[PDB]
RNA sequence: CCCAUACCCGGCCGUCGCUGGCAGUCGGCAGAGCGAGAAAGAGAGGGACGCUACGCCGCGACGAGUAGGAGGGC
RNA sequence: GCCGGGCGUGGAAUGCGAGUGCCUAGUGGGCCACUUUUGGUAAGCAGAACUGGCGCUGCGGGAUGAACCGAACGCCGGGU
RNA sequence: GAAACACGGACCAAGGAGUCUAACACGUGCGCGAGUCGGGGGCUACGAAAGCCGCCGUGGCGCAAUGAAGGUGAAGGCCGGCCGGCCGAGGUGGGAUCCCGAGGCCUUCCAGUCCGCCGAGGGCGCACCACCGGCCCGUCUCGCCCGCCG
RNA sequence: AGAGGGCGUGAAACCGUUAAGAGGUAAACGGGUGGGGUCCGCGCAGUCCGCCCGGAGGAUUCAACCCGGCGGCGCGGUCCGGCCGUGCCGGCGGGGCGGAUCCCCGCUCUCGGCGGGGGACCGCCCCCCGGCCGGCGACCGGCCGCCGCCGGGCGC
RNA sequence: AAGACCCACUCCCCGGCGCGGGGGCCCAAGUCCUUCUGAUCGAGGCCCAGCCCGUGGACGGUGUGAGGCCGGUAGCGGCCCCCGGCGCGCCGGGCCCGGGUCUUCCCGGAGUCGGGUUGCUUGGGAAUGCAGCCCAAAGCGGGUGGUAAACUCCAUCU
């Protein structure tokens, strides 16, 4: 934590360093795709296949 | 990251004391191969001997 | 810049996305409550806009707070702003053809000669 | 890499991406940037117009530091102060102006490019233009010289 | 052969350059030889500083620089005079001299022989030999507390004053800086040639008068 | 009446397109649908396979090639 | 030249998604034919216009064939 | 235009030809972002590596152009009487997306709300494009004014 | 010695021989079958997989219970308590750092000017607290319950 | 520099003598049990010390493939000479020295600079440097101050 520092403590032993940040928060989207929010707003999935 | 969770401090003999430390930001921090991948096969290069 | 386009009337309660990246500008001085959604933002950014109480979001967020993007303003930042641009369109020594040409460095002995001083031959 | 580059994808192929008819000489033009006036005439008058001439007054012993002048616009003028400097000023009640030195950050002149935040200010720099002394002034502040 | 729009090349390869490639293969190695005599260099003078002698303070020429200060060649004998010191005996105790300064300020003048006097302070004086010490030397017990100095001895730190905010005056306020310039710029120009119509303005009086 | 590598029909390969479809494997906290010509609501007061998502699947149309260009090479 | 307001039966047929910007290789010896055509006695000659070919292209036909007639090519079965 | 009465070629093995450096341009990936970069120098077996130093960013490029040069150097309106306040960073058309909603979406029937959905119409309008303005520098014409230590 | 003194491995061109086949439009090749060899298929009586029925067996034997152990989930509609916060907030706070916010030692001509050290302030970080917010599905335990699995008894 | 008046110590240097670098030599631990092979350094095992060493698991040798067979490796390990170095004391010498103040004196490098001219050279452009020939100095002078020239101010070096 001096050497890289957590991310609102920038680190002590670099001179103006702090750690990168995330591009995206929750990162797995299996508990994202399951969601209630995300759920409701979907059409239905229509995988009736149609062969020839 | 919505907690750093609290890792235990083991002895010399295996087992685990009663200290407990805060798990530092930097292992949070985002796991980029691509750029692991970028900076390992250009630091390797600076080893290298010259040949003619 | 979005700053700029979040004063625009019918709006101010939406949430500012774009898939780019913000970078602060120095030369604004009042900032106000902003809902941003970026794919990155600079430090300066960030310190700034949370400073003056505003939002900042992931797209990941964006999607668990609204999934059709319903009361959100996609933005974008200056496409053709790089300095590359102004190398393009018809070529320089032409009529009318404000472009500028590759110069190894500017003075008065590059490219101000001949093609440009109508004391000299000619110019368009 | 080697094995990226575009001879890995020409070997078996005879001419090696140059063509039979106009096979691959040493030099068909001319080396360097020969036949400027010359068969290379339309690529100089189409990209590098000006190319050929003179034109000014040829100064011999030219001392760039003599013509030192990094100018700073007015808006980004209190980015030269902390922020500490800005709030306290539009806090104070005694009308107290913060003096920004201009020549302490490395800039010497001052060009007006555009709004200035209306609070009294009293710049110490070394050039000015006219329109940057309009916004000072306008605003309520005072343009300074030093040397 | 040129292409289409690209740029003018001049690449300075029309000599033989092949066999004058200085390649730095040295630089790792090198920076090994710089620094294990110059660890070496501090083990003969121990208690001597690292660094060596101390430098003045030395303002910059050539208007892009002047508002800087570096750390010059040696003191100048004025600087030395001032101060109560020999140019003889300077050396001899690690203050750097050079006779080919002058001192054209004494803002400049001043501002070094304090630096000379906080260093003759500053300094222990180790006796010459030890069962009999001079009077210039310094206290036995203060000798102990003799460690070898790191770095620049007594760095330049290019401080500013640090001013406060004042209220603006009337007379501030109605000064016309721009124009003020554009007036300094015209007579420092003009000067000259009003001198001379100038001069003949009484010359064209003188052959009226009689 | 004879037959071309042309045309029709059928198979298979590949490319291209639909910027096609699939996270819904939602199971005794269960109830098996979204092929439906018609801008919008099956709304509340014990059970095979699969989905190396850079994966899998379905439709159409298309396929000559030197110089040259690009892509992929388990 | 500005505002402001009102009028869609989208004002011929047919077909088809378009617009747009970079970077750019090769090429810059061509040749043949219906028709028009200049020089020439004429030429598988020299020189042009328009379109299509050959070059870069196999296939069926003209016994043979760079260009003619048909028809343009993934690998196969049936039919024509 | 080659099967050519065009040239190279008896046969076999192994060798055998778009590379490296510098510069530039564009495309692309990554980091940081009005900044960015230590490349040079320092600092504490593999390691001649790695780490670190911003009071090592000197410096490079970028953030401002223009003129041969001296040089100059990038919005305005509106009210009150050259001065005092106020509104104060262009407009037009085309614009992906978003926003409001005229209405309208079944259990023996009727009333019927919350939420969701649909939609004529009407909006703020990204980027970018076309055009009209505006500002800075050079230069020209017309002029009419203001400022001050000499 | 299938390593025999330029001797590891021992390719191709080329040659000798043996075995097989062929042989008047030079040979070689493409496509299509045919014949003949070559070896291989370890080919030669040709499928297993569930499920239920029928007939002969053999086990320590099922279900449901009893005790021990482990696991899963908990909307326990709102269990207690921890720890953590890229959550804020409340501080007669204790702090170490940042800032271009504002008495004294030192100092060159006792007062004016000046350099160094404190102090006030701001903002940051973390700590000693107080209380809400939230998670523990990037991080937990003790209970309580439902279920499951295993072990052991029975059951026979 | 000398003179006078003060202030301040008088000990440094030569010639003789004694109390890490190079070379040589050494330093841990299995040829353990079965088992493969022409030969093992292979395969397996060595419990409750999951053999033994390890500051030594670099490498090489050894009848395939070795931390424990051998040389080595590791060690701020030992031992033995050798050269340098470090001060000290002795004997012989050399050596009397500085600083400030005041006065009174003194002080500069020539066939060179510089000028012309020719030729080469340079980014050096009405000549940057160099050289030949001709000219040929001055002393509040001389050189430079990136445009030839005069005048006049500064600046800067000798």
């Amino acid at each position: 934590d001096d050497l890289y520092g957590t991310w609102r403590k920038a680190a002590s032993l670099k001179s103006n360093y702090n750690l990168p940040m995330h591009k995206m928060l929750n990162t797995d989207l299996s508990r994202i795709l399951k969601s209630p929010e995300i759920q409701r707003a979907l059409r239905a999935p229509r995988k009736k296949i149609h062969r020839r | 990251a919505c907690a750093r969770p609290l890792i235990s401090v083991y002895s010399e003999k295996g087992e685990s004391s009663g200290k407990n430390v805060t798990l530092p930001a930097v292992f949070k921090a985002p796991i980029r191969p691509d750029i692991v991948n970028f900076v390992h096969t250009n630091l390797r290069k600076n080893n290298r001997q010259p040949y003619a | 810049r979005m700053i700029r386009k979040m004063k625009l009337p019918g709006r101010e309660n939406k949430t500012a996305v774009v898939v780019g990246t913000v970078t602060d500008d120095v030369r604004v001085q009042e900032v106000p409550k902003l809902k941003v959604c970026a794919l990155r933002v600079t430090s300066r950014a960030r310190s700034r806009i949370l400073k003056a109480g505003g939002k900042i979001l992931t797209f990941d967020q964006l999607a668990l707070d609204s999934p059709k993007g319903r009361g959100t303003v996609l933005l974008s930042g200056p496409r053709k702003g790089r300095e590359v641009y102004r190398h393009f369109g018809k070529a320089p020594g032409t009529p009318h053809s404000h472009t500028k040409p590759y110069v190894r460095s500017k003075g008065r002995k590059f490219e101000r000669a001949r093609g440009r001083r109508a004391s000299r031959g000619y110019k368009n | 890499p080697s094995r990226l580059r575009k001879t890995r994808k020409l070997r078996g192929h005879v001419s090696h991406g140059h063509g039979r008819i106009g096979k691959h000489r040493k030099h068909p033009g001319g080396r360097g940037n020969a036949g400027g006036m010359h068969h290379h005439r339309i690529n100089f008058d189409k990209y590098h117009p000006g190319y050929f001439g003179k034109v000014g007054m040829r100064h011999y012993h030219l001392k760039r530091n003599q013509s030192f002048c990094p100018t700073v616009n007015l808006d980004k003028l209190w980015t030269l102060v902390s922020e500490q400097t800005r709030v306290n000023a539009a806090k104070n009640k005694t009308g107290a102006a913060p003096i920004i030195d201009v020549v302490r950050s490395g800039y010497y002149k001052v060009l007006g490019k555009g709004k200035l935040p209306k609070q009294p200010v009293i710049v110490k720099a070394k050039f000015f233009s006219r329109r940057a002394e309009e916004k000072i002034k306008g605003v309520g502040g005072a343009c300074v010289l030093v040397a | 052969a040129p292409s289409r729009n690209g740029m003018i090349l001049k690449p300075h390869f029309h000599k033989d350059w092949q066999r004058r490639v200085a390649t730095w293969f040295n630089q790792p190695a090198r920076k090994i030889r710089r620094r294990k005599a110059r660890q070496a260099r501090a083990r003969r003078i121990a208690p001597r500083p690292a660094a060596g002698p101390i430098r003045p303070i030395v303002r910059c020429p050539t208007v892009r620089y002047h508002t800087k200060v570096r750390a010059g060649r040696g003191f100048s004998l004025e600087e030395l005079r001032v101060a109560g010191i020999h140019k003889k005996v300077a050396r001899t105790i690690g203050i750097s001299v050079d006779p080919r300064r002058r001192n054209k300020s004494t803002e400049s003048l001043q501002a070094n022989v304090q630096r000379l006097k906080e260093y003759r302070s500053k300094l222990v004086l180790f006796p010459r030999k030890p069962s009999a010490p001079k009077k210039g030397d310094s206290s036995a017990e203060e000798l102990k507390l003799a460690t070898q100095l790191t770095g620049p001895v007594m760095p330049i730190r290019n401080v500013f004053k640090k001013e406060k905010a004042r209220v603006i005056t009337e007379e501030e306020k109605n000064f016309k800086a721009f124009a003020s310039l554009r007036m300094a710029r015209a007579n420092a120009r003009l000067f000259g040639i009003r001198a001379k119509r100038a001069k003949e303005a009484a010359e064209q009086d003188v052959e009226k008068k009689k």
